[PDB]
């Protein structure tokens, strides 16, 4: 069999500062006994942005990744923990094995902020966290606009082909 | 620094073909296995192809094997993906990535989008005058503009409380 990566939960609505635990199960051990390495990575992807490598060898942080992220586990059971979630951690987290072809990804765990009735809670954020959150909306919104352009490109093309003929 | 920049995405009919390119800079491209990874509209990530550093060996999943071809030019620092017999299910964002061949994907490009059209037959449009066809086009423009404007307005509704909170703290 191909190796199947299964993640849970599929989505989680969180409050800032909450501890978050994300799980990923592989159908086959990813541990090579001879070097005691697990061939398992975690990626972070925000909406409208490219995936970013976060953790690899199951527990090693990529450069710049803060220490509130911890990867753990071995063999078939892996975990990504955020000890205290920040707004800039609101993203989709994908696990991936690079143990054997075909390389396979889990379905992702989506972290999103809980909806409130008003925005007074934003006063408790730092200016830096507010600015990061604001600017995270820019690629998200642009990717939705581009999807619309692509939809109408597809709608226009049969008419353009008829005109050209 | 390291940069990967894809190009070539386009709208294609089912059964058609398309070739993507990825320009690599800021590292010794010929030393590294390279890959393509796609993201479907449901946001699932799927590995599509890996090529060895020297170009001699390629690897594919069964979903694209025999239809896709990954290739490289180590002197010109370019990665390619030729896609043939395209299917509706190939519609996705295609990312160039450094890695594969026993390693994680440590650098990812910005992505380029392939859209495979529906494959529906619009032969009846040939019976239309060019004037009637152009009017049908002009009617799509305000519809696209309205959907874009709706996204922009929804975006602003998210930005305004943050913008207000930032200014309230100065
Ligand atoms: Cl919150
Ligand atoms: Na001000």
């Amino acid at each position: 069999m191909d190796i199947v990566m299964s993640q849970s939960p599929s989505s989680l609505a969180v409050s800032v500062g909450e501890k978050v635990t994300m799980s990923c199960k592989s159908s086959q051990s990813l541990l090579y006994s001879s070097n005691q390495k697990n061939y398992l990575a975690w990626y972070q992807q925000k909406p409208g942005q490219s995936p970013k490598l976060l953790i690899y060898w199951a527990s090693t942080r990529e450069s710049g990744v803060p220490d509130r992220f911890t990867g753990s586990g071995s063999g078939t059971d892996f975990t990504l923990t955020i000890s205290s979630v920040k707004a800039e951690d609101l993203a989709v987290y994908y696990c991936q094995q690079y143990y054997s072809y075909p390389y396979t990804f889990g379905g992702g765990t989506k972290l999103e902020i809980k909806a409130g009735s008003d925005y007074e809670f934003l006063k408790s954020w730092t200016v830096e966290d507010l600015q990061k959150r604001l600017l995270a909306l820019d690629p998200m919104c642009e990717q939705e606009i581009e999807e619309i352009r692509q939809k109408y490109q597809s709608k226009r093309q049969p008419i353009l082909d008829a005109i050209e003929a | 620094e390291v940069q990967l920049l894809e190009s070539g995405g386009d709208l294609v009919k089912p059964g058609g073909s398309l070739k993507l390119s990825c320009a690599a800079s800021g590292f010794t491209f010929s030393s590294y296995g390279m890959s393509w990874v796609r993201q479907t509209p449901d946001k699932r990530l799927e590995w599509v192809a890996t090529i060895s550093s020297g170009g001699s060996y390629t690897y594919y999943p069964d979903s694209v094997k025999g239809r896709f071809t990954i290739s490289r030019d180590n002197a010109k620092n370019t990665l390619y993906l030729q896609m043939s017999s395209l299917k509706s299910e190939d519609t996705a964002m295609y990312y160039c990535a450094r890695g594969g061949e026993g390693y994680y994907f440590d650098y990812w490009g910005q992505g380029t989008t392939l859209t495979v059209s529906s494959g529906s037959d619009y032969e009846f449009l040939k019976s239309w005058t060019v004037e009637d066809l152009q009017k049908r086009l002009l009617a799509l423009d305000p519809m696209m503009e309205q959907e874009i404007e709706e996204i922009r307005q929804k975006c602003q509704s998210k930005r305004q409380p943050i913008l207000d909170a930032i200014e309230a703290k100065h």
